[PDB]
């Protein structure tokens, strides 16, 4: 009988059966990998888990759980659940509100989000798929908050960070 | 008209804020007496 | 860790792995594609040999 999980190779050149240490498994990538995690995380479970962790462990680990428990609470408490923390549908601000800054960034997103749709039905080569998700994930951050990770510049003319949604809400 | 000025509708600053907040994950929803929706528009 | 896979360069984990790279299965952690491919989908790894050279190991020794 086998001892480990694995694929089968019934070799008769040695009259032996080698089971390669290769059983199936599952895993995904990027914004997608957290989207999964968030959906399964059973707040309740971790809530109870933290409850124990919180009042039982020494100040070093209990304190960490405490700060962790509020978030959990908040979600469950108010209701509106955490899985939405992931962007899948970017809401477009109205056309009259912005007569330019934000548009250049909106175009970026639109483009890549679209160049991507096309790069999925035409032919899906991995290295490209990813390289594309990256840029995409980068763009989605731009319109929201530029600077947090590198800074977007209108091509040659002005090395000035395009005013993103965040920049439009804070500051002096 | 020699009349009495109308009553204030939601300052665009309020409106503009709801959206600026919609533009992001954050969802700013205005509510009524009994916690229910209310329309600026 | 976030930044590692948020953009998708690095990997993440799911339901079960019984095997250890050196430590038990990572319930949620992530490993390099080369190692994920190596044991997750298995890794039969070749080693070519110069012509006219004999080996010190058998068929499947």
């Amino acid at each position: 009988k086998s001892d480990v999980y694995g694929r089968v190779e019934v070799d008769l050149v040695r009259n032996v059966v080698r089971v390669v240490e290769s059983y199936d498994i599952d895993a995904r990538m990027g914004a997608e990998a957290i989207q999964q995690l968030l959906k399964e995380l059973d707040l309740e479970a971790l809530e109870k888990e933290l409850l124990e962790e919180m009042k039982h462990p020494s100040r070093a680990r209990r304190a960490k759980a405490r700060k962790r428990l509020e978030v959990v609470r908040a979600f469950l408490d108010s209701g509106n659940r955490p899985e939405w923390m992931i962007l899948e549908a970017v809401p477009v601000l109205p056309p009259d509100l912005r007569p330019s800054d934000l548009n250049d960034l909106y175009r970026r997103l639109i483009n890549r989000n679209n160049r991507l749709k096309k790069l999925l039905a035409q032919g899906a080569p991995e290295i490209i798929i990813r390289n594309e998700k990256r840029m995409l994930q980068e763009a989605v951050d731009a319109l929201l908050d530029n600077g947090r990770r590198g800074a977007p510049v209108t091509n040659p003319g002005s090395d000035r960070p395009l005013r993103s949604l965040t920049d439009i809400l804070s500051g002096k | 008209k020699g009349e009495d000025v109308p009553e204030p509708s939601v300052p665009e600053s309020f409106r503009v804020l709801v959206k600026e907040l919609q533009a992001l994950a954050l969802d700013v929803q205005t509510l009524d007496e009994k916690d229910n929706p209310v329309d600026i528009f | 860790l976030e930044q590692v896979l948020y953009f998708s360069k690095y990997i993440v984990l799911d339901p079960k792995g019984a095997i250890l790279n050196g430590v038990p299965v990572e319930k949620r952690q992530l490993l390099t594609d080369e190692e994920y491919r190596e044991l997750r989908y298995g890794k039969q790894e070749t080693y070519p040999l110069p012509p006219g050279v004999d080996a010190l190991v058998k068929d499947g020794e």
